[PDB]
């Protein structure tokens, strides 16, 4: 209530957000990279994506679900 | 706004999970497909992922919920605002920027840490001028199409 111990408390009310904030960015970037990363720019993935395009779509569906969980846990720190 | 065929693409992906063909994706089927790809999610992680799209409450994902999720991705208004709020957590100036080094430092040291090649692909996807500051907002505009 009195002075500084809030400024060192407001640091900690906010510090518990930095891990869920990073998780949200990392989950969002990994979702965005699903359709642009060099990891999929190989002959193996092009052929794999030709015979079975469902595999890459399944990987995207999993990453979307992980992004949604991460976005929630970050919102629960507000 | 979805073509009849890109709906059939999502139906093909849905059917990979829904092996028994009963129209629902349980934690069993979701985790089985995840672990055939080499991932190891906990049972609680499977429930949290399913609960994000389970609009009925029976603990399963049906096809209408599935294609809605697949069509939305991160393009919704709530995602754009929350992802940026996560970037602002590491923004001391309040400028809308963050130094390319601190972004690299945050991505490789907090949460599900990115590999050296992952964060290098992220920094390459953003553009940097002058001091070394990324405009992380036009970055979340790029991620959220
Ligand atoms: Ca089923």
């Amino acid at each position: 209530g009195h002075m500084k111990v809030q400024e060192q408390h407001r640091q900690k009310h906010f510090e518990k957000r930095r891990m869920p904030a990073a998780n949200l960015i990392q989950a969002a970037w990994r979702l965005y990279s699903t359709d642009m990363s060099r990891a999929y720019l190989t002959a193996t993935w092009y052929k794999l994506d030709d015979i079975m395009p469902a595999v890459k779509t399944v990987i995207r569906s999993i990453r979307i679900l992980k992004f949604l969980v991460a976005k929630r846990k970050f919102k629960e720190t507000l | 706004q979805l073509t009849e065929e890109q709906i059939a693409e999502f139906k093909e992906a849905f059917s990979l999970f829904d092996k028994d063909g009963d129209g629902t994706i349980t934690t069993k089927e979701l985790g089985t497909v995840m672990r055939s790809l080499g991932q190891n999610p906990t049972e609680a992680e499977l429930q949290d992922m399913i609960n994000e799209v389970d609009a009925d409450g029976n603990g399963t994902i049906d096809f209408p919920e599935f294609l809605t999720m697949m069509a939305r991705k991160m393009k919704d208004t709530d995602s754009e605002e929350e992802i940026r709020e996560a970037f602002r957590v590491f923004d001391k100036d309040g400028n809308g920027y963050i130094s390319a080094a601190e972004l690299r430092h945050v991505m490789t040291n907090l949460g599900e840490k990115l590999t050296d090649e992952e964060v290098d692909e992220m920094i390459r996807e953003a553009d940097i001028d002058g001091d070394g500051q990324v405009n992380y907002e036009e970055f979340v505009q790029m991620m959220t199409a």
